RNA sequence: AACGUGUCGCGAUGGAUGACUUGGCUUCCUAUUUCGUUGAAGAACGCAGUAAAGUGCGAUAAGUGGUAUCAAUUGCAGAAUCAUUCAAUUACCGAAUCUUUGAACGCAAACGGCGCAUGGGAGAAGCUCGUGUCAUCCCCGUGCAUGCCAUAUUCUCAGUGUCGA
RNA sequence: AGCUGUUCGACUUGAAAAGGGGCAACAGAGAACCUGGGAUUAUAUUCCAAAAAGAAAUUGCAUGUGGGA
RNA sequence: GAUGUGGCCUGGAGGUUAGGACGAAGCUUAUGGCGUGAGCCUAAGAUGGACCGGCCUCUAGUGCAGAUCUUGGUUGGCGUAGCAAAGAUCUAACGGAGAUAUACUCAACAUGCAACGUUGGAUACUGGAGCGGGGAAGGAUUUCGUGCCAACGGCACUCGUA
RNA sequence: UGGAAAUGGGGUGCCCCCACCCGUCUUGAAACACGGACCAAGGAGUCAAACAGACGCGCAAGGGAGGAGAUAUGGUUGCCAGUACUUCUCUCGUACUGAAAGGGAGAUGCAAAAUGCAUCUGUGGUGUGCACACGUCAAAUCCGUUUGAUUUGCCCAACACC
RNA sequence: AGACCUGAGUGUGGCAGGACUACCCGCCGAACUUAAGCAUAUUACUCAGCGGAGGAAAAGAAAACAACCGUGAUUCUCUCAGUGAGCGGCGAGCGAAGAGGGAACGAACUCGUUGCCGAAUCGGGUCUUACAAGGCCUUGAGUUGUGGCACAAAUAUCAUUGUGUGGUUGGUGCAGGAGUGGCGAAAUUCAAGCGAAAAGCAAACCCGUUGCUGAAUACAACCCUUCAUGUGAGUAUUGAGCCAAAGAAGGUGUUAGCCCAUUGAGCCAUAAACCUGAGCGCCUCAUGAAUAAGCGAGUAGCACUGUUUGGGAAUGCAGUGUCAAGUUGGCAGGUAUUUGUCUGCCAAAGUUAAAUACAGAGUAGGAAGACCGAUAGCGAACAAGUAGCGUGAGCGAAAGUUUGAAAAGCACUUUGGAAAGAGAGUGAAAUAGAACCUGAAGUCGUGACAAAGACAAUGGAAGUACCUCCAUUUCAAC
């Protein structure tokens, strides 16, 4: 199958080396229950201008707009999400997207096709 | 085959005073000068390596595979041999435990679930799901990570 | 006394051990699966805004085109749009590009050298009315190895070969 | 200005020329330049610009003049 | 030398039964207990940070003190042998963090030593078959300026073919 | 009921007694015989084939493949390269001898036919020989027996003569 | 004059050369080694060397086995068989074949010759939508012979006419599928918050959808106060649910069916090729059905020599010499010869799929493992055939970047020329501070203590002095 197949040496080479468009799906996030109901779609794949809310980790319960998707290091950045450095400058803290859940969909011509085509009803 | 051999690796003889191993020629390298070809020596030949064609596969008597096959029905029949390997049988109604023809019709898996409460065989599926964990060892490297106990064996008169 | 010895606690030097594994080794399977004078394999130079190596690519040079895919790439920077597309980025492939060489084959070679044909190009001298044209010089393309096969709107020849006039 | 004949260069009949094509010398053979500079951080018989600091020597094409054809 | 051992230990497999973030493996020990022993187990870590124990069976690259054994590291010798051909340097000033660097006492010596580069003087050497000025072979940026002193120039450098 | 009283264990020193350096070759090593500075990791009876004996297991005058095929499986990423099923075959044995041509093994009875007849519940015979069955003695008995020896019959497995 | 024979020049259109080489085909070809020496033998018709192909190659349609009730191209497998074959200083050793059970198999075809024809043939122009298996033209080639018909799976063939076949004649264009590419499934981030109940106990099962409840008033180094500081992220536990034709093994800050990706029906798009009443139309072109003769010549044999073979008075082959038969001929029938009977087959020309190999190959993909786990496994987990070495042929490493969940990679103060130190900060943890997880052994420094002559030190056995973050026992007439 895709990555997970009867070799972890096989899987996880899959992964880690997946090409860029191959990180966007597994750079997925859970739809919020409203978007749920209204879309009959479980998870989208995370983009720019997405608002998310961590609900794993240390920032748990925190909400924001999605301001890159890094796709390099496996991490999104949220525009909330951030801390201090040593000299007082504010640095944004990369988030693995499995562990936040989207709660407004930045909308395309091309995002309601994928919304379309992944409709469950 | 070539496997700790892929070297010129002559030995230096007796007038030097070293231990008379093939060493790497050359120079100009870490490697030059070192021991070779032997199991002794670092990136050089195992003892005895191992073959394609050891003995992998064994012949058994016709007859005495059907003898291990009947011995293992009647023992699974006897109650108290059940309970010594480990199968939580103390709810099931009888040994041999033999149910209707009618669980082949069943199509979802809730279904079957229930099946198995019935008739308390969900015990010995539970003594199974609590035991799943990472197995110990080098074999979770390979393709062995997970280990659990057997549980029931549901017997089928045909493919279906 | 001092050196020195022994034990314990704590440090240093030194990188074993355990855990980890995008690597190796071994076995098995599936195919409209087998390169090159239509210039291969190999070798050499070069190419990024920033770029030593490596990777990819060839003066269209970390890539052109086309299909999908749908918002990135990312160290920094830059970037029309925030994207049906015409310019994101990945994946794949029908269209292209593809420097010097190398079987290397115009002749050579520790020479980025020197030819013969035939097409071009640029030409501030000269002639012509800054325009034309252009000698010498210079630049670029194509052909030009040897052997063999076939062939000639039935091409040009040689022989005290055999004839026939 | 034409005609005949004629000299010499360009375009189209065939004397005589035996012995294929090339490499091998940065000390042999060959080879038309040499002074001055205030011209550099580092190159120079290699750079210097109208008073070339300047003075030459040599090839290849041409034009005009002089003289032959 | 033979044989036996519900004899010990190691990496994996089929079973079974357990443990681990209230801390797995590994490691440390004047931590004791058990076993004739191979070893097993507990305690502690002011260690560690994620796996792993027992028992039955199966399996194998399964147990080290030495092979002038292999590879890596360490080590006494030892601040020891030495760093002695090519004669040689001295002085002031400038530069430099490289100084004239100080509890008390205390005028300076007896408490910051030794070492650098440049320039001017001094002294000396090479002595034209030269530590002179140019080339071939070989090397290929070592050339030049500025900056710089971690490593390197077996002493040193503020200097350098670094 | 305590920074405790005991006993055991552990650590260091001391005293009196003992006490040649390990591994190796060798008749003989503490040797003036060789290998031996330290530590870590690595390091050497293995795999395959033929035969034999012991032991385990299946079947037995028969045992067993192998190659292959069939279908559960024409299925499933995988489990499933396994498991289940089959063979007028092949092979090792039930028979051995001879260089070969070629022959090829029961007993009893009756009898002596250069292929003799009859019968078929039968160790070819003899000696020594487990158990078992008839007794017969001895000792001891809790008086039920046991525990030794021996006679006779049959003698199993074996051994020895034929 | 010219011809045609032989041989040249040039133009036009093409092909060869090199790479790869695991397997395969042809040649060439050792020795170490074994024989307990060594020469025949063996290693071995092997390595090295030189050539040549392909997805396989080679072999292949009987001049074959057999001796039977007969089999029937080739290849491969079990077996025949380590052989009561055979070869062999008859030593060491070596060593097949037929039959039988199987795999594969639509498996068969072409030329030469002989008869009967005879340029009906081939190229090259040109036309038909066309370098047509077509028409027309063509001296160009070919009569020193290209093609046609018939030769045991056979028994006429050649015109006619109707019957109807070829999607492998060539044009033209029309479907479905397979194959590729893209797309495409479920269910908790549910409830309980933190050093100590986000923990347990009711001892098969049930009771239990219930009852019960804290020996952590914790611990932080001689102990006694007092004052501070300390618990990263829930894939853990407990409780309650849900999906499963999906429990499948990857990712995510701890161990996840329900956080993410995967895991299925199905949908969409397509050069040619491939499969489908030899898919289905049209034009064109092809095409089926209702008397004698021969059969492969420096070849086969034979002789000598050499080699190879289990092949032994010679199994194949090579060189030279010599060289047939075809008037019941020839070859084979595993002891040489000469006879005569029998059996099988018909050499000296060619093509051919599959079953088989891939023993150091490649392309595009996949599936795995009782394997190794950074001195192992490929030399190479990493800018590895790299750095480096050698005039060269060649030789050839060491190296896990494994900090942390995240760089949050130590601002700022102070001393120092700097390197750095001392503080302060981040972080759950800097003894996680950048070749940064763990951090052993050996060696060394330091503080504390034990002592100790010179008996080298270590060791054994018994005591003792002092210590002991060790264990166990006892603490009332116990
Ligand atoms: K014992
Ligand atoms: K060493
Ligand atoms: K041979
Ligand atoms: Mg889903
Ligand atoms: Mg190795
Ligand atoms: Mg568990
Ligand atoms: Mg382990
Ligand atoms: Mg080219
Ligand atoms: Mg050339
Ligand atoms: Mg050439
Ligand atoms: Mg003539
Ligand atoms: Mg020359
Ligand atoms: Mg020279
Ligand atoms: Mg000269
Ligand atoms: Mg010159
Ligand atoms: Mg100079
Ligand atoms: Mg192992
Ligand atoms: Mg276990
Ligand atoms: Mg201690
Ligand atoms: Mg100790
Ligand atoms: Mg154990
Ligand atoms: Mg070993
Ligand atoms: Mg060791
Ligand atoms: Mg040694
Ligand atoms: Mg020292
Ligand atoms: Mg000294
Ligand atoms: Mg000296
Ligand atoms: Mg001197
Ligand atoms: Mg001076
Ligand atoms: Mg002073
Ligand atoms: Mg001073
Ligand atoms: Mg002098
Ligand atoms: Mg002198
Ligand atoms: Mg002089
Ligand atoms: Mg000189
Ligand atoms: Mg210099
Ligand atoms: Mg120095
Ligand atoms: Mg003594
Ligand atoms: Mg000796
Ligand atoms: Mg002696
Ligand atoms: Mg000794
Ligand atoms: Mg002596
Ligand atoms: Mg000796
Ligand atoms: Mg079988
Ligand atoms: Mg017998
Ligand atoms: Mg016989
Ligand atoms: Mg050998
Ligand atoms: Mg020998
Ligand atoms: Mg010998
Ligand atoms: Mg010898
Ligand atoms: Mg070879
Ligand atoms: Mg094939
Ligand atoms: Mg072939
Ligand atoms: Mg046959
Ligand atoms: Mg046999
Ligand atoms: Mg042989
Ligand atoms: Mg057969
Ligand atoms: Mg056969
Ligand atoms: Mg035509
Ligand atoms: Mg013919
Ligand atoms: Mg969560
Ligand atoms: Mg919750
Ligand atoms: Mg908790
Ligand atoms: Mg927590
Ligand atoms: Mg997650
Ligand atoms: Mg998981
Ligand atoms: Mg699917
Ligand atoms: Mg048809
Ligand atoms: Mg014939
Ligand atoms: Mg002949
Ligand atoms: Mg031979
Ligand atoms: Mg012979
Ligand atoms: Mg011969
Ligand atoms: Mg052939
Ligand atoms: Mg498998
Ligand atoms: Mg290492
Ligand atoms: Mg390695
Ligand atoms: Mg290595
Ligand atoms: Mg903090
Ligand atoms: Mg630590
Ligand atoms: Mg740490
Ligand atoms: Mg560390
Ligand atoms: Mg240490
Ligand atoms: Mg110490
Ligand atoms: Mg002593
Ligand atoms: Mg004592
Ligand atoms: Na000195
Ligand atoms: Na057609
Ligand atoms: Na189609």
């Amino acid at each position: 199958a895709s990555i997970k197949c009867g070799s972890r040496r096989k899987a996880r080479r899959a992964h880690f080396q997946a090409p860029s468009h191959v990180r966007r799906v597994l750079m997925s996030a859970p739809l919020s229950k409203e978007l749920r109901a209204k879309y009959n779609v479980r998870a989208m794949p995370v983009r720019k201008d997405d608002e998310v809310i961590v609900k794993r980790g240390t920032f748990k319960g925190r909400e924001g707009k999605v301001t890159a998707c890094y796709r390099l290091k496996w991490v999104i950045l949220i525009d909330k999400v951030n801390r201090e450095k040593a000299n007082g400058s504010t640095v944004a803290v990369g988030i693995h997207p499995s562990n936040v859940e989207i709660t407004k969909l930045k909308l395309t011509h091309h995002r309601k096709s994928i919304l379309e085509r992944k409709d469950r009803s | 085959r070539l496997s700790g051999m892929n070297h010129s690796a002559h030995s230096w003889g007796t007038g030097r005073a070293v231990a008379r191993i093939p060493r790497i020629s050359g120079g100009g390298t870490s490697t030059s000068g070192a021991g070779a070809f032997g199991n002794m020596c670092r990136g050089g030949r195992m003892f005895a390596p191992t073959k394609i064609f050891r003995r992998w596969h064994r012949k058994i008597n016709l007859h005495q595979k059907r003898f291990a096959v009947v011995s293992a029905l009647a023992a699974s029949s006897v109650p108290s041999l059940v309970m010594s390997r480990g199968h939580q049988i103390g709810n099931v109604p009888e040994v041999p435990l033999v149910v209707e023809d009618s669980i082949q019709g069943y199509e979802k898996t809730k279904e079957a679930m229930a099946f198995l409460k019935a008739i308390a065989a969900i015990d010995d599926v539970n003594r199974v799901n609590d035991s799943r964990e990472i197995r110990a060892g080098r074999g979770k490297m390979r393709n062995r990570r997970y280990v659990a106990r057997r549980g029931p064996m549901l017997v089928m008169p045909n493919n279906k």
